[PDB]
C-alpha cells in the first residue's frame, strides 16, 4: 500500500527581522517513535535553523514548544490555530500507524544472515601473542552476539569488539578479536547468535 | 532492543558567494534510508529497489513540502537577522563491505560523519589515479546532534600493492579530508 | 650498571653469487625471552634480508638453523666454528641475565597510574541511545581491566573496547563504550583495576 | 601475563637511484624503545631521559655491529643475486595522547604501522599550513612479521575549527599517505 506524508505543509510567520560568503539551512524532521510496535507511539516534529532546534511538537503534549527565542513567535502563532493542531494530531495517530503496517514485513521483520570468517595474526610486538579475529558481515538487524570460546568455556579477558558498523545498504558488520597465547591441544571457537539463525554459527580456528 | 523510529527528514539550504540552493526529502528507518525523492523528476527512489515491490510513495507531498520549506527558510533568515554557524569538518571511515581476498570482487565504503552543512562530494583514487566506475553516492543522513553523514561505495578487485583513497570536499573548505586503504 | 651488547660481531661468507632503482635491507635481531624472570630464558638470533628470515639461532638448540636456501651456507659455515657457538652460548646466559638485573626496576616494575574520564554522547541514529565512554590514559604496564557497572551489577552486552593503544612514550590508553538506554534512578560506574593502584578507581556518570 | 622480551635490533639498508644508505641500532623492551645509538656521534639516546639515571650503554658495540652489518649487507646482496621485494605501504593512526578540552595543551600522535622498508618522514599541517614546533619523530620499531612502525608527536593547543593532518612519505612512493583529525 501507499505510505502517507507525516506532516501537512505549515508556513512560518515573518516578524527581530532583516563578509560576502554566506550559508543558511532550514530542516524539518517528523518522527514516529514505535516504543512497543503501534501499542505506544510518540510523534515528534522538529524545526531547525542552521544547527539549532527552534521549536518542536510532541503528540503526548499536543502543542508546539519553543526551545530557543527564534521559535517563540512560531510556537505562539501555530498554538492559536486549532485546525493546524487538529490536522497534526490526526497524522500523529493515522500516518504513524498506517506507515508501520506497510513497513513492518520488510524493516522490523527484515532478516539477513551473518557470514563468519575466523583468521589469526601474530601481534606487532613480543612477547609472542596471537590475535584471533572473528569477522562477521552482511547481517540485519544490527543486534548480534559474537563470543570467543576456549575449550568450551567463554573468554572474557583480552576480547576487543568494534562497534556494529553500518554498511549503509541495510547490512551491518562487526570484528571481535581475542588476544591469547595458544597452547597445543587448545580449541578456540567463535560463536555468533542472531535473530536470522535457527541455530548459532560456531566457527573454530585452524 | 524493540523500539523503532520512522523519520521523514527534509532540508532546504542556500549559499551566497557562490550562490547555490539544495533540497532533500527522505524517509529513514533507524540508521538506514528507506527512500529519497528526486525533486526535479517528482520520483521516489528506494535505497534497495526491492522495497518498491512492497510500498509506494507519491512525490506530490514532497513537492508541496519543498515549496513551503523554501519559503520558511527565507522567514528564518529574516527573523534571525541572517545568523550563521561555524562549519563542522567531516570525520572519515574507509572499510571494505566484506572480508578481503586478493583478486576477489568487493566494495570499499567511505563514510563521512559528523559534518555540517550537508554539502560534500567524494573523490576516489587508486594508486593516485581518479576512479569512478560503478560508484554510488548516498544522500545526507541526519543525526540527533543536527550534523550529517554520507556513504560512497567503490566496487574493486584488489591487487597486491594497490592503495585506495577517498577524499571529501566539504562546501567552502580550502582542502579535502582524506583516508587511504590497502588490501592485506 | 652498564648493559652488555647481546651478540658478537659475526661475518657472513660470500659464496649463487653476483631497471635502475633498487633497495636492499639487512636486519639482525637478538632477543632474550624472559618466560619466568631469569629462571627460564630463551635467547634467539635472527638474520633478515629484505622481508625474509634467512637463518636463526635458538639457545635451547645451540646451533644455527637455515629457514630459507640463502641461509644454508651461513648456517653450515657458522655451525663448524666452535668458538662462534661457544661465544654465543656465553652471551645467551650472561648478557640476558645481566641486562635483566639492570632493567628490572624501571621496566618489569615500571608503574604509572591511569587517569579516568567518563563522558556521554547520544548515538548518531534513533532510537535514542546513550554512548557512555570510559577513557583511560597515561598508564604502564599495558595490562588493565576497565568494566562498566549498572546499579552495582557488571554490564556485558553492548560494551565495545578499543585495544590498549601504545602512545610510544612508555604509556598506554584505552576507550570502553557502553551503549545503553538510561532510566531515571540508574547509576552507571566505570571501574578500572591496574597493578599501579592500591584500590580500583570508580568514576560514575553525571 | 608475566613474560617480557629484551631485543637488540639493528638494520642496514641502501637504495640505488637515488643512492642513499641508512643504519639503526636500538634496544627495545616489549613494544617500547629503551634507546637507540646516534651512530655519527657514538651516543646512546634513551627514549625517556630518566632511563639514563639507572643504566648506561657503550656505543662501541654498536659501531662494531654497524661495520660488520654493512659488510653482511653486501654479502647477502651478492649471494641473493640482488633479489628485491615489494614495498608495503604505511597504515596511519592519528589520536591525541590525552582527553581533549578546547584551549588545553595536548599531544597529537601519528602512528605509521605495517610498512617496509623502514624509510618514512611525517609532515604535520594545521588548517592546511605546515607546523613543526616541538615535533618529536621516533626511530623505526620492528614487528615479528618483519614490517616496521614509527611515531611522530605534535604538541598542540586546540581551537574550535582546527583541522590537523599527518602525511607519511614512504621511500619511492608517488604520493604520501594522510589522515586528518579535528578536536571535539
Ligand atoms: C511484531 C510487532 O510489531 N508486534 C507489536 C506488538 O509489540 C504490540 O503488542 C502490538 C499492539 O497490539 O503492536 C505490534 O506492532
Ligand atoms: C620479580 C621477578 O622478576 N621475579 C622473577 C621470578 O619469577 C623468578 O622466580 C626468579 C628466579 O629465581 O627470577 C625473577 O626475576
Ligand atoms: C506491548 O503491547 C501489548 C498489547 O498488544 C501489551 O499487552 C504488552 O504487554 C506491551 N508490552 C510492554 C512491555 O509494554
Ligand atoms: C618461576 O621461578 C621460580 C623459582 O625462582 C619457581 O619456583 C616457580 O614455580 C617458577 N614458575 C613457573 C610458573 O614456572
Ligand atoms: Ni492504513
Ligand atoms: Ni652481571
Ligand atoms: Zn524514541
Ligand atoms: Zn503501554
Ligand atoms: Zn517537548
Ligand atoms: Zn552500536
Ligand atoms: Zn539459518
Ligand atoms: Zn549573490
Ligand atoms: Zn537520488
Ligand atoms: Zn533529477
Ligand atoms: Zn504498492
Ligand atoms: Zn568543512
Ligand atoms: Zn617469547
Ligand atoms: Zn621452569
Ligand atoms: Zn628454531
Ligand atoms: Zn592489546
Ligand atoms: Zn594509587
Ligand atoms: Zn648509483
Ligand atoms: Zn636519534
Ligand atoms: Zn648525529
Ligand atoms: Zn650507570
Ligand atoms: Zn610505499
Amino acid at each position: 500500500m501507499s505510505m502517507s506524508t507525516m506532516n501537512m505543509p505549515m508556513a512560518m510567520k515573518v516578524g527581530g527581522g532583516s563578509g560576502s560568503s554566506a550559508f543558511f539551512f532550514c530542516g524539518a524532521i517528523f518522527e514516529c517513535h514505535y516504543l512497543n510496535g503501534t501499542e505506544r507511539v510518540r510523534y515528534l516534529q522538529r524545526y531547525i535553523y542552521n544547527r539549532q532546534q527552534l521549536v518542536h511538537f510532541d503528540s503526548d503534549v499536543g502543542k508546539f514548544v519553543a526551545d530557543t527565542p527564534l521559535g517563540e513567535p512560531q510556537a505562539e502563532y501555530w498554538n492559536s490555530n486549532a485546525e493546524l493542531l487538529e490536522n497534526i494530531m490526526n497524522i500523529a495517530d493515522g500516518s504513524c500507524r498506517h506507515n508501520y503496517g506497510i513497513l513492518e514485513s520488510f524493516t522490523v521483520q527484515r532478516s539477513v544472515e551473518p557470514k563468519v570468517r575466523v583468521s589469526a595474526l601474530q601481534s606487532g610486538s613480543l612477547p609472542e601473542t596471537d590475535r584471533l579475529a572473528c569477522y562477521v558481515t552482511g547481517f540485519y538487524p544490527p543486534e548480534i552476539e559474537v563470543k570467543w570460546f576456549l575449550n568450551g568455556r567463554e573468554e572474557t579477558e583480552r576480547v576487543v569488539s568494534t562497534d556494529v558498523m553500518q554498511n549503509g545498504d541495510w547490512t551491518y558488520q562487526v570484528l571481535v578479536v581475542l588476544e591469547t597465547v595458544p597452547r597445543r591441544g587448545d580449541s578456540y571457537v567463535c560463536r555468533v547468535e542472531h535473530a536470522s539463525l535457527r541455530q548459532p554459527i560456531s566457527q573454530a580456528w585452524e | 532492543d524493540r523500539r523503532h523510529v520512522l523519520l521523514q527528514a527534509e532540508f532546504y539550504q542556500r549559499s551566497e558567494g557562490p550562490d547555490k540552493a539544495w533540497a532533500q526529502f527522505g524517509f529513514h528507518f533507524d540508521a538506514d534510508e528507506l527512500f529519497h525523492v528526486e525533486l526535479d523528476a517528482a520520483q521516489t527512489v528506494w535505497r534497495l529497489p526491492e522495497f518498491g515491490r512492497f510500498a509506494s510513495f507519491e512525490a506530490q507531498g514532497a513537492l508541496q513540502n519543498m515549496a513551503v520549506g523554501k519559503q520558511n527558510l527565507e522567514v528564518m533568515i529574516s527573523n534571525s537577522n541572517r545568523s550563521q554557524q561555524d562549519f563542522v569538518t567531516p570525520e572519515l571511515a574507509l572499510f571494505p563491505a566484506e572480508a578481503v581476498s586478493l583478486e576477489e570482487p568487493n566494495v570499499l565504503i567511505c563514510y563521512a560523519d559528523k559534518f555540517w552543512p550537508p554539502v560534500a562530494t567524494m573523490e576516489w583514487r587508486r594508486n593516485g589515479a581518479v576512479v569512478s566506475e560503478g560508484v554510488y553516492d548516498s544522500v545526507y543522513y541526519g543525526r540527533p546532534d543536527l550534523l550529517f553523514r554520507k556513504f560512497s561505495y567503490l566496487p574493486f578487485v584488489p591487487q597486491r600493492g594497490d592503495v585506495y583513497s577517498c577524499a571529501v570536499r566539504h562546501w567552502g573548505a580550502e582542502g579535502p579530508v582524506q583516508r587511504m586503504w590497502e588490501p592485506e
